[PDB]
RNA sequence: AGGACCGAACCGACUAAUGUUGAAAAAUUAGCGGAUGACUUGUGGCUGGGGGUGAAAGGCCAAUCAAACCGGGAGAUAGCU
RNA sequence: ACACAGGUGGUCAGGUAGAGAAUACCAAGGCGCUUGAGAGAACUCGGGUGAAGGAACUAGGCAAAAUGGUGCCGUAACUUC
RNA sequence: AAUUCCUUGUCGGGUAAGUUCCGACCUGCACGAAUGGCGUAAUGAUGGCCAGGCUGUCUCCACCCGAGACUCAGUGAAAU
RNA sequence: CGAUGUCGGCUCAUCACAUCCUGGGGCUGAAGUAGGUCCCAAGGGUAUGGCUGUUCGCCAUUUAAAGUGGUACGCGAGCUGGGUUUAGAACGUCGUGAGACAGUUCGGUCCCUAUCUGCCGUGGGCGCUGGAGAACUGAGGGGGGCUGCUCCUAGUACGAGAGGACCGGAGUGGACGCAUCACUGGUGUUCGGGUUGUCAUGCCAAUGGCACUGCCCGGUAGCUAAAUGCGGAAGAGAUAAGUGCUGAAAGCAUCUAAGCACGAAACUUGCCCCGAGAUGAGUUCUCCCUGACCCUUUAAGGGUCCUGAAGGAACGUUGAAGACGACGACGUUGAUAGGCCGGGUGUGUAAGCGCAGCGAUGCGUUGAGCUAACCGGUACUAAUGAACCGUGAGGCUUAACCU
């Protein structure tokens, strides 16, 4: 009860098709600075969807 | 004839003087848009499409509110179809109530019961659990043996394991009609019904002469 | 609720404290056994002043359950204890002169009203 | 939706007495047997709160010769002759469980009177 | 399994997030702005609103309570006199949550908890 | 007074469960039990291969044992493989 | 073999409660871990809850739950008294 | 019967029934006085048979809590 | 024989038909009801209690039956491990004896990191071809299938009578199966209250933590069965055995040959659910797009710029939707999740103040105080412009129509 032969690297490259990692691009500038964030959070500067979150 | 939707408001027993306790299931029924009609080249029969909320104008797609332009697009809560046949006449000027349930004593209501998915084989497949003493080893929960040695290569189909439960259409056909109101577009029936109390109803007109 | 291998007090007079469920009949499986519905019953006790013998093997029907009478609106009348009375096997109706029940609607559903009825609890 | 309560407001009654549990309650009922109307009383303690609407279940229990003897009434049930509320009781739970295996000064209640 | 359970299970025993929150309250009042996991988060949020809505009313009575949990010595003058017209006298709405994107290294979603006014 | 009744420290194997490619060269969790004795124990010794030790199972003798382990005669012999 | 749920000699054991070295909050004292984040389904392991019935279960009340302290009362057969 | 096929002998008792239990019997294919005989109490890490309490062993499980099943990141096997 | 787990016990399958029961009816020493016997038929069905290692057996009570067989006389990469079939012990026998025994009992292990074929839920492609969206067809598969009790016809048929049936005409049950939480129970470690040990806020009160959720006493919302509601349909088509019409081979006769008609719990639908990968890739409706340039040179192929509809994706708040995915609600054209407000269910009259009583404790202010899920109210907290994918009327033909 043990595999016998070693299975496909056209099944091997089929198994990993499924992947669903993104390359994010576009990613979302603020409404007041061209600066890149994910769609839902805030941006290295304090700057978020054109209210500005952190001071310096 | 046709069908109808309403909401299952829940149940409540309404007593009676020689008994039983009788529980009453109340069902509350939405203006039923009639939002279509099938009839040149449809497969040579009649279908109407009935629509249970307006949802909101703001969520709206141009190929749906195209679809739906002939009565306005509203198309909330559910569409549902139902078969136009020896109706006699034709359904469009006026929305669809209990007004069909008028003469109408016996009903069929497809409850759609509420999801219960994660199943197994004591909660789906009614197999008790085995030797909680005296010994066994892993083999406390399982539906015995689930096929014969050697001879059958392979497993058969249609065995009492696995799937999911609840979610199924499941029809109910042993009810009555306790009460019609056309002006509060409500209707009453004697029993229980699958789906959760809050959940949606297709209710359709049984007779027989 | 009453079983195969329960031991029960009677209401049978001059009946004992002891007799034992032996079957729950109805011919198809049963759990357990229900209110005005017969019974398989074996003496487990006789006392002297009683018409019946230790180790015999009769027919009884259940008069009184914890669980209590409750079929019509839901609104229960209930007991504190269980018990079964005495059937004859061929000729018929209890064997007893008097019954220690509550005689309740269903018991008066059988052919058996003039032999109960001597006080009726409800 | 609330409908269904005014549903069941519709078998309720308009007015019905007040106790609270532990209070001697004195009933008569017409019974009706789905059949039959005919005087019947029962008096004992009640042993339950009412409460719920309609599925009120006003639960009285007996309480003698050694045996609970357990009935339940229905606040708004339509074969009520009359409650009588005439002693008060001296307890503090609700539920009163520990009156089903316990007798005479040990199952005692009392009557408040204060 | 937990058809009516709207409480979040997170991780670890309920004795460790029991003691952590009561702990991460003290720590939200004293800096009124405070990072952490996004999960831990919104579980800050359950109970201490109630014990923000708590600290209203200025009562001798009153004054009995919010001292079973979260105890710190620069709070005691604030207690019954601030966190009313500050925070609780609002009506419900008495924080602000925020992600502010994935921590160190590793997947784990994290965010910011303020309270809903800064101090002038 | 006690080859005494229960019982800490101390000891310890009987049932049950977990563990069983483990944390594990035999433990863990719960209980029943041994505890002035024909007992137990800290420290150092003494008993060896057909010999030891055993209120005695051919059990134990450093995981091994109807005869331990290592090194030699030994690349012994195999009408067989 | 390991920064391994293990093995391992001698000396010490306060307060409150309690017969007490049982046992808890504690004292003085110590540590918060040599993967972390989260989640949560059939199922796997232990613990918790238990209605009405109860030893029917099982080879077996195994296992589990109930009993449980000690002052005053009250005690069979058999017996090496 | 620690000795006995057919045998659950044959009879009595317990039991709805009882190859088990308790008590007798002789016709021990083959017990027997130190390779001992027979009996008696507390007692037995002893075995068989019943009664009562208590109880999730079971009717039949149903729902919880602490830890695994899942998933993502870090470090990433073995038998075959 | 470099190693197919054996008997019995538990738990659970598949095929036969030599039919126990269920439907059909024939022959008879069949009037009738039955009994005896025969064969069309495997679609549904085919207990429980005591004794033993246990089948085999026996006994008591239940049954529409208490059918037989194949599958290693079915289910140890299944559960159990008492017998048989391990080391040790203990009895009877044979032998000079080690041993031996158609003589027998006590204690005696049951392993498994699932690869491949399979099975059961669920993602993601390719496809019907210009792209999208909403929904529905039915070639075909699955599910379903028996039965107990009672009553009417009727004391009808048959028969002095005794006795007592088909035919169709209803109601009511169990195992078993399904659904809901409304009743009745249970549970319900986000909750109300009492209490023993103790610590903590100086101390006292009041109050909280721990001691198994310390001990509990209880329980809303929820879930659940032991609760309640319901369940295996009516109908249509076509058959086998079997009964027949009309009739030739056999001028008679004959269920068959030509030609017609009926019939079973079987068979196929209907019922209930799936279902176009039905590649044999179904069908309607709706939405959208009317741009140019270069190269080899060409009805083929490649490149360049311009800037893009319909729609999707992203993102929340989170779910009655989940292991991951897939899927619902909606996102200020805001009640999606929570807090807050008015109240429910459920607990139980506290605190603070005083009074009666050496006091425990009780009394008034007080139906106190307390709240989560249930009901209603409320923008108080939170919920991006829209980037990105998607582009420009989309190859050939048979036949008709419009131009």
């Amino acid at each position: 009860a043990v595999q016998q032969n070693k299975p496909t690297r056209s099944k091997r490259g089929m198994r990993r098709s499924h992947d669903a990692l993104t390359a994010v691009t576009s990613l979302s500038v603020d409404k007041t600075s061209g600066e890149k964030h994910l769609r839902h959070h805030i941006t290295a500067d304090g700057y978020y969807r054109g209210r500005k979150v952190i001071a310096k | 004839m046709i069908g109808l939707v309403g909401k299952k408001v829940g149940m409540t027993r309404i007593f009676t003087e020689d008994g039983v306790s009788i529980p009453v299931t109340v069902i509350e029924v939405e203006a039923n848009r009639v939002t279509q009609v099938k009839d040149l080249a449809n497969d040579g029969y009649r279908a109407i499409q009935v629509t249970t909320g307006a949802k909101k104008a703001n969520r709206v797609t141009k190929p749906e509110a195209g679809h739906f332009a002939k009565a306005g697009v509203e198309a909330g809560r559910g569409l549902w179809e139902f078969r136009l046949a020896e109706g006699e006449e034709f359904t469009v000027g006026q929305s669809i109530s209990v007004e069909l349930f008028a003469d109408v004593k016996k009903v069929d209501v497809t409850g759609t019961s509420k999801g219960k998915g994660f199943a197994g084989t004591v909660k789906r497949w009614n197999f008790r659990t085995q030797d909680a003493t005296h010994g066994n080893s892993l083999s406390h929960r399982v539906p015995g043996s689930i096929g014969q040695n050697q001879t059958p290569g392979k497993v058969f189909k249609g065995k009492k394991m696995a799937g999911q439960m609840g979610n199924e259409r499941v029809t109910v056909q042993s009810l009555d009609v306790v009460r019609v109101d056309a002006e509060r577009n409500l209707l009453l029936v004697k029993g229980a019904v699958p789906g959760a109390t809050g959940s949606d109803l297709i209710v359709k007109p049984a007779v027989k002469a | 609720m009453i079983q195969e291998q329960t031991m029960l007090n009677v209401a049978d007079n001059s009946g004992a404290r002891r007799v034992m469920c032996i079957k729950v009949l109805g011919g198809s499986h049963r759990r357990y056994a229900g209110v005005g519905d017969i019974i398989k019953i074996t003496i487990k006790e006789a006392i002297p002043r009683g018409k019946v013998k230790k180790g015999d093997v009769l027919k009884a029907v259940v008069v009184r359950t914890k669980k209590g009478v409750r079929r019509p609106d839901g609104s229960v009348i209930r007991f504190d204890g269980n018990a079964c009375v005495l059937l004859n096997n061929n000729s018929e109706q209890p064997i007893g002169t008097r019954i220690f029940g509550p005689v309740t609607r269903e018991l008066r559903s059988e052919k058996f009203m003039k032999i109960i009825s001597l006080a009726p609890e409800v | 939706s609330n409908i269904i309560k005014q549903l069941e407001q519709e078998q309720m009654k308009q007015d019905v007495p007040s106790f609270r549990p532990g209070d001697t309650v004195e009933v008569k009922v017409w019974v009706v047997e789905g059949s039959k109307k005919r005087l019947q009383a029962f008096e004992g303690v009640v042993i339950a709160i009412r409460n719920r609407g309609l599925h009120s279940a006003f639960t009285v229990r007996k309480i003698s010769n050694g045996e609970g003897v357990e009935r339940v009434f229905q606040t708004h049930s339509p074969v009520v002759d009359s409650i009588s509320v005439k002693r008060r009781g001296a307890v503090r739970k609700a539920k009163l469980y520990y009156l089903r295996e316990r007798t005479g000064k040990a199952a005692r209640i009392k009557e408040r009177l204060n | 399994m937990r058809h009516r359970k709207s409480g979040r299970q997170l991780n670890r025993n309920s004795s460790h997030r029991q003691a952590m929150f009561r702990n991460m309250a003290g720590s939200l009042v004293r800096h009124e702005i405070i990072k952490t996991t996004l999960p831990k988060a919104k579980e800050l949020r359950r109970v201490v609103e109630p014990l923000i809505t708590l600290a209203k009313t200025d009562s001798v009575a009153n004054r009995r309570l919010a001292f079973a949990r979260t105890r710190d010595n620069e709070i005691v003058a604030k207690l019954f006199n601030e966190l009313g017209p500050r925070f609780a006298s609002r009506a419900g709405g008495y924080t602000r949550i925020l992600k502010c994107g994935f921590r160190a290294g590793d997947n784990a979603p994290m965010a910011y908890i303020e309270l809903v006014d800064r101090s002038e």
